[PDB]
């Protein structure tokens, strides 16, 4: 106990002290970035102590140290959980981190304002922790819109740019209609309960829980981009690589997943919202992902890529799997973080290049970067026996063989064949045929600090998912009896996918000319909801305001 | 008519064109402003005795608490007030 | 603080299985015990003995403040202020009181939630018994008087649940 | 009280006998000097009210709203000494007599035990205030708007002076103490019900209510930066303090005669956010912004319930600290491009980069980001108006979501994009001006710290 | 960004080098000066053709407006250097 | 390959604008007019923006004009106007109205079960 | 420095630190008018002390 | 305007990179380019104005259902990625007259040099201020643009902004 605690609130409070010393202290200026990427260094290791403990004897703590205001019969106190999901995410979202933390050293060595930059990384972080040990509702809303500012201040980072500033709003604007949702459950409770505490409403276990459901489900339609409230996502690419890494693919849109795998003591009785959970995550993923194949940036397809994941999260939550979802959460991280950090030396090699179209012909002339690049990509389509395939195929076992909805387990499936061609076409565009980019050739790659970065989120993306898997205590009855075609459907549709897409590939070496269809078409254009829904309600909304 | 206070002074906080003015106007500003009623009235405002008696009310339901519970009587009565006291209508 | 009355803040007794390793391997945990012992808990349990010993020094007391019942709002006089002014003092000084005790036995049942882990649903039924009927009675007391709650509004509300129970009690015979 | 109100009369002869230099060191010194003793009446209780005399009590709900008023005096000599720096020396020491008689007639206003003296400084707050909009107002534009008066003083300080008459003639005193000992309620009646609007269209017109707004929006574009800091900041709220404090004798009339208010607030919060959206001038999109704000308030106090009541209180402090730093924000620029349109002065987070730091923190305040106050307040009514009726959710929830909207927005059309190339007169941001917004923004996130001394007498 | 430096003569020997493997028009031919309407007689259309080539060289659009005022291999070596700021 | 078909938000492209193909000389002139009072503006504002002594704003007074526009108070319309001032009546009182019984009957059907005890509010302590 | 010229300078910044201590002075005076029920009230009613003159003041 | 001659000419242009955008390959887009070429230089010997309008409209029709939906667009082109993205970096000149004096003797060399630079500006500005009033004729410019220096030692009229204006990458 004494450890635990102690040490449960070291990685908190350390990752704060870069912050202060900003505001007062003068000892070092200019190596502020080596200070920070220290910090979140330490944060990791003093963060696993308290993980191996958990793993040892399943020990679980709540610290509610200070009583900061009570209400009447509404006490509310700084109180953080240390349980199940924060013990194993947190070390897994600072690993994380610490490679990221590496990589925007080099990625941003340049710009002047570096300091700055570590300081709205870190200041992320600090609000992310805080959403994830959280104890109570209140203390969980600090963490859920102390995460959508720092969104909006680090996508708008170049603030010269029109379309960042639009982009910035636009994630502003659709987590606060989510984040009606969650202020919707938060009056909930404290009406027919009495507290916003997780553990007085697990205890009471209401009955009929409809509405504050539909409420914490509308907060992770909006934060995690699900569809309705999806064209943030690919929208908030406009922010520095680094940050798509570690917020909009990494960690801050699994949030909204985050929420509901709080939740599932309530969620699991409530059929009639597994049901809303299982088709709305069942959409998001084929829709993302069917307009995942015919987009042309690298960085707009691995925005792509998270969504469509981040949909199949929400299916495992509708299926009633919650901690598989939890563990599609850590796996996930490893490798997409790799998939953007390797995107980014692409793009920094090609001189701020992020069309595949002119990539090319760099499966030789970056070596590194193209072996984590094919690592990266085997995981996520399900590659057996790498991170991936140690939640990804569960999911989808999970979803075969349980009472379901019909469509919505067959949109699945269609969707992760959907993840192999797309997989690929970042592999076919990017690393194979002849170059295709500008003559003048600069592409160098031979620097430690870019190099031993993407090594270790590698090998995460290897063996990370085999350690959490095993270690992790059972936590419900596996299935592993079913019929050979549902237990292998998830491999045969990835290698279906495989071989549609190259044929795919190839038929775009043959001289033909290039013929439009309208599934294409639908498909480039997102759908057509950001032209139309960016179109007609900013229309509605700024003309009817004069009247 | 827009004369820049830097001008004719490098040294200028705004308060005025006067640079011996200026500098005092600062310093008292700054003083009784952020030293005296922001660091003073923060640490007056921590220690305040006792608002509104939170303190005293913790400590009183502790001791009833503990008082009924052995005793036998229940926590908390529905009537508030005794009813012997009350005489309803007809 | 003097320490949580166990009685007011019941635990129920701990039960912790002893160590059994029975592998080979070296346990880090064991070991990492023993070095925040040595790190942590003595240099900070030093400091601890060195303030508290200057506190056992100087030793000075504070009081619980004591309040005499004074006649409720049903022995007061229509408008006799000084009768209200007592008795409204005192009802708002209870009314406070109350809401730390239903808080109380939040407390409770939210410790027993965590304490009880998995099995909190059946080990707990104590614990949200007794946090039902604190909330029945203050439900019946205080609810619906509005902001501006006073002992004469809630005076009226109880006259009010009495005659509709005792109207009640006829109907049954 | 008088330990406030005499070193509040003390300023005028500080101020006239000051060297004609040292007006403004002596006036903010000694204003800020009173602030401090002002937080003695924090000496609160949990039964009882500290009442000091026959005249003048302070409860929870009068004692932020005190220190609110003369923490801001300083500030607003801070915030005109500058575009006063051009007039005589005589006509600039009549500028700070009005200010010290707003300050007297507000510390006296929100502790008068009585209804009557609460009425007559009620309406003598207006006389400085005209003055200060009027006189050293930068706008001559000749408006005619006196019909706001008009209407305002036929329909609103004259049936409270005939209601507050009548009420004592019946009840037989208007001591607030008694009041509480001695209402009776108010039973149906169109008699009382005349007797219900003549008790609240007063204060509704100074909120301002929905539809009776109009005239705020044409008072902050003339007003100085002194008459806006103190017309946001602290006179919109003596509507609000004046109807938490009348409610208490018209229930259970205020359960039925408070629909078509409440249906105006609701509906008024997202017609005026939306029209922050379109608006042109920093002066107009911020004074929309209070009356979408103080639409909250007045919703709070007449579901009457005490979670309500809380966020009413959070909500007219917060309000007051965030709205009187915009304005100052705004201001700044103004004495700079000099005009207030917003469109003019784009980028400027390029030519002032701590300045663009202060809007943030404004902006996000403004926004209401967990855990300022500012949420604080929102949150407890939104609550409230939960058990009220679950549909207002709907209705809560859009105001959140434009509320962001011109909150941004403002903060992305000055203060980000390419710079206006021909503007070259955006000197360096002077120490004045990062002291000012230092000095509402570090009070304003130090409450979070100790929230319970804004929360009212329900706390 | 490592460091892609450029200077008028790299410029001039790439935006030449790009001209010279042009096959309607000759190397020998070719010099700073050689105005494409006569010195080389090209068409007008070939004339957009050499500007979409010499975009890809540096890769950075040059505006259709100003595209056509381009008439000689010394014109687009100059608008370069204004473009990206080559001063020595 | 049909047409552009235009609409408010969906511009129709120059390339495709019929006008645009057929300029003579009405047309030509036109254009050469509006670059002649768009050239005559530009060098008004360059003088005072290459004025090296000016170090203020260069006031626009179309910008200047806006403003005023946009920003206007009664000096227009006419009270009794069937067409447009009924239509404002309708927007502005309308939605009131719609969400006066929206918040009526609500409250109404919550106060009656109340008064029959068939809500359940086993818990509800704060309000 | 001079005592006076230093005095012709400052003698105004006494008005409001005097002003604090003047209208102390009256609110303490105020109270001797409503010592009517000085320990009469029946929640803090009690006997006094040898040498106190009374309970509050 | 443009005449028919630039805005055919600008279709030509428009058409391939899009073209090129679709083919991806350098290879197929080489010749399938070429095909382009032979369709732009079959009608351009059209001498008839009359029908070589009419070839336009149906030409630009017949783009305007081949357009990729997403072309390739220069990064540092409007609609690019790196558009507008160090707009934040380029601070305008005139701000250094603003700094401490403390700090310029950090520059001291780079200021004496901003003095001089400085200087001919407001010598000259009388200079071009005559230049462009005899030119202009009366009753306002017709054309934007403007006049070289007509003599020895005298700068073109308005260069100020152009000469001085912020680096394309400053920092
Ligand atoms: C609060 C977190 C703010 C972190 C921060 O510094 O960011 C400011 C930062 C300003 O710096 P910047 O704009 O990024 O760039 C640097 C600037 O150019 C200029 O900054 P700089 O780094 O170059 O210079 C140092 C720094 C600071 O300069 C200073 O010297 C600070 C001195 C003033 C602080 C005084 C505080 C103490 C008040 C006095 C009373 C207490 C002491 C008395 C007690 C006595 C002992 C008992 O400057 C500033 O930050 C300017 C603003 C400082 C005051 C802000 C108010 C605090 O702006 C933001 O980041 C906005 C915050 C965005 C939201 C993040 C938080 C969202 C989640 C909520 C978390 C809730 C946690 C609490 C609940 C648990
Ligand atoms: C991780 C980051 C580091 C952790 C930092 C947390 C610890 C910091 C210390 C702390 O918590 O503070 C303790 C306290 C709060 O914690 P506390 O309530 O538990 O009290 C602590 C002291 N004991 C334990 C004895 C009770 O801080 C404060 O109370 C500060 C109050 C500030 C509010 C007053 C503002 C100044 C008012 C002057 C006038 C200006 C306003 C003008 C009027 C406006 C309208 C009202
Ligand atoms: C957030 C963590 C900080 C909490 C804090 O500010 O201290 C408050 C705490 C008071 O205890 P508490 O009963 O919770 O009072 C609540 C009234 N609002 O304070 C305490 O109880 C203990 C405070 C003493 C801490 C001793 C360690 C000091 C370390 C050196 C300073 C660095
Ligand atoms: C309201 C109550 C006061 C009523 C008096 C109304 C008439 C006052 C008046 O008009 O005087 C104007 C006078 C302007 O004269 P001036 O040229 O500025 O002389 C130098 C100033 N020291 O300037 C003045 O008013 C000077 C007097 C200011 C009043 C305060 C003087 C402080 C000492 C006496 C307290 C008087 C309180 C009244
Ligand atoms: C013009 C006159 C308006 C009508 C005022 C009136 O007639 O009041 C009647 C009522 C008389 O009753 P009273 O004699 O006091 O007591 C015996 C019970 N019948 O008077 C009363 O009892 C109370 C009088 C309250 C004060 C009346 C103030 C006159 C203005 C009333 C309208 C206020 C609303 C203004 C419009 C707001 C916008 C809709
Ligand atoms: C404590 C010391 C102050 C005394 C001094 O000026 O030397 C300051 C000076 C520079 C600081 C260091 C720099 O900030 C960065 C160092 C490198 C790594 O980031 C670890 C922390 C690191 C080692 C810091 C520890 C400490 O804060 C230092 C060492």
């Amino acid at each position: 106990m004494n450890m635990f605690s102690s040490l449960s609130l070291v990685t908190l409070l350390l990752l704060t002290m870069p912050i202060m010393m900003m505001s007062f202290n003068t000892y070092k200026p200019s190596n502020y970035p080596l200070y920070v990427k220290t910090a979140i260094s330490y944060a990791f290791i003093t963060s696993m102590i308290p993980t191996m403990m958990f793993i040892h004897s399943g020990q679980e703590l709540i610290i509610s140290n200070w009583h900061w205001l009570t209400i009447q019969t509404l006490k509310l106190s700084l109180s953080f959980k240390m349980d199940y999901f924060s013990m194993m995410f947190i070390p897994v979202a600072l690993f994380v981190t610490w490679s990221i933390m590496e990589f925007s050293m080099w990625y941003m060595y340049s710009d002047p304002n570096i300091n700055k930059f570590f300081k709205y990384l870190l200041l992320f972080l600090i609000t992310m922790l805080i959403l994830v040990t959280a104890n109570n509702l209140f203390q969980l809303f600090i963490g859920w819109e102390g995460v959508g500012i720092m969104s909006f201040l680090l996508i708008g980072w170049w603030y010269g740019r029109a379309d960042a500033n639009t982009a910035a709003l636009q994630a502003i604007l659709y987590n606060r209609i989510g984040d009606i949702g969650f202020i919707l459950a938060m009056a909930w409770f404290l009406t027919n309960l009495n507290t916003w505490d997780l553990q007085q409403i697990f205890m009471l276990n209401p009955s009929d829980s409809n509405m504050p459901l539909i409420g914490l489900a509308l907060a992770a339609t909006g934060k995690s981009a699900q569809f309705g409230l999806h064209p943030w996502l690919p929208s908030a690419m406009e922010g520095p690589t680094p940050v798509s890494a570690l917020l909009h693919s990494s960690t801050m849109v699994v949030a909204g997943i985050f929420l509901l795998i709080r939740f599932y003591p309530l969620t699991e009785n409530n059929k009639y919202i597994q049901s809303i959970t299982l088709c709305l995550g069942a959409i998001t993923t084929l829709f993302t992902a069917m307009c995942a194949l015919t987009q042309n940036d690298i960085k707009k397809i691995i925005a792509f890529s998270t969504s469509s994941q981040l949909g199949l999260m929400m299916v495992t939550i509708g299926i009633n799997q919650p901690y598989l979802a939890f563990l599609h959460i850590c796996t996930h991280a490893f490798f997409k973080a790799m998939l953007f950090m390797c995107s980014g030396s692409i793009i920094h090699s090609l001189n701020d290049e992020q069309d595949i179209r002119k990539m090319g012909g760099l499966f030789k002339a970056m070596p590194f970067t193209t072996t984590a690049l094919i690592v990266g990509s085997l995981a996520l389509t399900g590659m057996p026996f790498l991170t991936g395939f140690y939640s990804k195929d569960l999911i989808i076992e999970a979803a075969n063989t349980s009472y379901t909805n019909a469509w919505a387990l067959l949109m699945t499936l269609i969707a992760t064949s959907f993840t192999a061609i797309y997989s690929t076409r970042i592999i076919f565009f990017a690393l194979l045929g002849q170059p295709r980019f500008p003559t003048l050739v600069n592409i160098n790659e031979n620097n430690p600090l870019l190099i031993n970065s993407i090594k270790r989120l590698l090998i995460g993306s290897l063996f990370a998912g085999y350690i959490i898997s095993n270690n992790i205590p059972p936590t419900t009855i596996p299935q592993m009896t079913m019929p050979y075609y549902l237990k292998t459907t998830a491999l045969i549709v990835t290698i279906l996918g495989f071989i549609l897409a190259l044929e795919i590939s190839n038929m775009t070496k043959n001289l033909k000319y290039h013929y439009p269809s309208n599934a294409f078409k639908f498909s480039t254009l997102l759908g057509y909801f950001p032209t139309i829904m960016h179109r007609l309600a900013p229309y509605m909304n700024l003309s009817m305001s004069q009247k | 008519e827009d004369e820049n206070l830097y001008e004719k002074n490098p040294d200028s906080h705004g308060y005025d064109k006067d640079p011996a003015v200026d500098i005092w106007n600062m310093r008292v500003v700054f003083f009784f402003g952020f030293s005296i009623v922001l660091v003073l009235g923060s640490t007056f405002v921590a220690y305040l005795p006792d608002y509104r008696m939170q303190e005293w009310a913790r400590r009183e339901a502790e001791r009833l608490v503990k008082y009924r519970e052995a005793h036998g009587l229940p926590i908390m009565e529905s009537n508030c007030f005794d009813p012997s006291k009350i005489q309803l209508p007809e | 603080p003097d320490s949580w009355d166990k009685d007011v803040y019941p635990e129920p007794p701990r039960r912790t299985p002893a160590p059994s390793p029975q592998t080979s391997l070296p346990n880090p945990i064991t070991y990492l015990t023993k070095a925040f012992d040595l790190l942590v808990d003595r240099p900070v349990t030093l400091v601890r003995e060195f303030i508290e010993r200057q506190h056992a020094k100087n030793k000075y007391y504070y009081y619980h403040r004591e309040f005499r019942r004074v006649p409720d709002i049903t022995e007061c006089q229509e408008k006799d202020v000084l009768c209200m002014f007592e008795a409204e003092m005192q009802w708002r000084r209870d009314y406070k009181v109350d809401q730390e005790i239903v808080n109380i036995i939040q407390e409770r049942l939210k410790a027993c939630q965590q304490r009880e882990g998995e099995s909190h649903r059946q080990n707990c039924a104590k614990e949200l018994e007794q946090f039902t009927q604190v909330v029945k009675a203050y439900q019946d007391r205080y609810h619906d008087l509005g902001a501006h709650y006073s002992a004469r509004k809630c005076l009226a509300k109880q006259k009010q649940r009495m005659l509709a129970e005792r109207k009640a009690a006829k109907e049954a015979a | 009280m008088l330990k406030y109100i005499i070193p509040t009369i003390m300023l005028m002869p500080l101020t006239w006998l000051s060297k004609n230099n040292m007006i403004w060191v002596n006036s903010t010194a000694h204003s800020l000097l009173i602030s401090f003793t002002s937080l003695l009446l924090m000496n609160q209780f949990g039964d009882n009210s500290l009442n000091f005399s026959l005249l003048f009590f302070s409860d929870s709900l009068s004692t932020p709203l005190l220190i609110l008023t003369m923490w801001l005096l300083p500030l607003m000599l801070m915030a005109s000494q500058h575009h006063l720096s051009k007039e005589n020396l005589t006509r600039k020491k009549l500028f700070i007599t009005m200010l010290i008689s707003l300050q007297l007639f507000l510390i006296m206003t929100f502790t008068a035990m009585e209804l009557i003296l609460f009425y007559i400084l009620f309406e003598a707050t207006l006389v400085p205030t005209l003055i200060i909009i009027t006189r050293w107002g930068n706008q001559t534009e000749r408006l005619n708007a006196g019909l706001y008066f008009l209407f305002y003083t036929l329909a609103g300080s004259l049936p409270l002076l005939v209601a507050l008459i009548y009420i004592q003639n019946t009840v037989g005193s208007l001591n607030f103490l008694m009041l509480q000992y001695w209402v009776q309620p108010v039973h149906n009646s169109w008699s009382n019900v005349f007797m219900w609007l003549a008790c609240m269209m007063a204060f509704m017109v100074k909120m301002p209510l929905y539809g009776l707004h109009l005239w705020l929006p044409k008072a902050h574009v003339e007003a100085p930066i002194a008459g806006s800091m103190v017309l946001a900041a602290v006179l919109l709220k003596l509507g609000g303090y004046g109807m938490l404090r009348i409610t208490l004798i018209l229930n259970p009339m205020t359960d039925f005669m408070a629909y078509p208010f409440i249906m105006l607030s609701l509906w008024g919060m997202i017609m005026t956010s939306s029209i922050c959206l379109r608006q042109t001038d920093l002066k107009s999109l911020i004074a929309y912004s209070s009356v979408s704000h103080m639409a909250l308030v007045i919703v709070a106090i007449l579901i009457q319930t005490p979670w309500s009541y809380m966020g009413a209180t959070a909500l007219m402090i917060a309000h007051g600290l965030t709205s009187s730093m915009l304005f100052c924000l705004a201001n700044s620029n103004y004495e700079r491009i000099h005009s207030r349109t917003m469109i003019l002065a784009r980028g400027l987070q390029t030519l002032l980069p701590l300045m663009a730091t202060w809007w943030l923190l404004a902006s996000l305040t403004n926004l209401a980001l967990p855990p300022t106050i500012n949420l604080i307040g929102e949150l407890f009514v939104v609550m409230s108006t939960f058990s009220w009726s679950n549909i207002t959710i709907i209705l809560m929830g859009v105001n959140m979501v434009i509320t962001a909207l011109y909150s941004l927005y403002m903060l992305i059309m000055t203060q980000r994009g390419k710079y206006t190339y021909h503007i070259n007169n955006i000197s360096p941001s002077f120490t004045r001006e990062n002291a000012l917004m230092s000095l509402h923004i570090l009070p304003l996130l130090l409450l979070t710290l100790n929230p319970k001394i804004i929360l009212g007498p329900l706390y | 960004s490592d460091a892609p430096p450029l200077t008028l003569e790299g410029i001039k020997d790439r935006v030449l080098y790009v001209l010279k493997l042009y096959d309607k028009i000759d190397p020998e031919k070719l010099s700073v000066n050689s105005h494409f309407m006569k010195d080389l007689g090209l068409d007008s259309l070939d004339q957009v053709e050499i500007i979409m080539a010499m975009e890809d060289e540096f890769g950075f659009e040059i505006p259709d407006i100003d595209a056509e005022k381009l008439m000689c291999p010394q014109e687009i070596v100059d608008y370069i250097a204004d473009k990206k700021d080559v001063y020595e | 390959f049909p047409k552009y078909e235009a609409s408010r938000l969906s511009s129709l492209p120059t390339t495709l604008d019929p006008a645009e193909y057929d300029i003579s000389s009405e047309t030509r002139k036109a254009q050469a007019e509006r670059l002649a009072i768009r050239s005559r503006l530009k060098r008004e504002y360059q003088l005072q923006y290459y004025d090296p002594s000016r170090r203020g704003v260069i006031e626009d007074p179309a910008l200047v004009r806006w403003t005023y526009a946009r920003s206007a108070n009664i000096y227009p319309n006419f009270r009794p106007n069937t067409k447009t001032s009924l239509l404002g009546a309708l927007f502005g009182i309308g939605p009131l109205v719609f969400w006066y019984y929206v918040f009526k009957t609500d409250r109404d059907r919550k106060e009656k079960l109340i008064q029959e005890g068939k809500l359940d509010r086993t818990f509800n302590i704060s309000y | 420095m001079n005592l006076l010229q230093v005095v012709r300078d400052h003698w105004v910044h006494v008005l409001v630190p005097m002003g604090f201590v003047f209208g102390y002075y009256l609110d303490r005076k105020n109270d001797e008018k409503l010592t009517a029920f000085r320990n009469k009230s029946l929640l803090y009613k009690r006997e006094l002390k040898p040498n106190e003159e009374v309970t509050w003041k | 305007y443009l005449t028919h001659q630039q805005k055919v000419l600008r279709l030509y242009k428009r058409a391939l990179r899009h073209l090129e955008s679709w083919c991806i390959h350098r290879d197929k887009y080489r010749y399938f380019a070429c095909l382009l070429r032979a369709r732009f230089d079959e009608h351009k010997n059209e001498k008839d104005m009359v029908k070589a309008t009419q070839l336009l409209r149906e030409a630009e029709e017949e783009f305007w259902h081949g357009q990729h939906p997403q072309p390739y667009i220069f990064p540092e082109s409007p609609g690019g990625t790196s558009y507008e993205r160090y707009e934040c970096y380029k601070v305008p000149e005139w701000c250094l007259d603003d700094w401490h004096p403390s700090e310029k003797a950090m520059y001291p060399d780079y200021f004496a040099k901003r003095e001089q630079w400085k200087k001919l500006r407001r010598e000259s500005w009388e200079r071009e201020v005559k230049q462009l009033q005899e030119e202009t004729p009366v009753g306002g410019p017709r054309t934007e643009a403007l006049p070289p220096a007509r003599k020895q030692g005298d700068l073109p009229p308005l260069w100020w902004h152009i000469v001085t204006r912020p680096r394309e990458r400053p920092m």
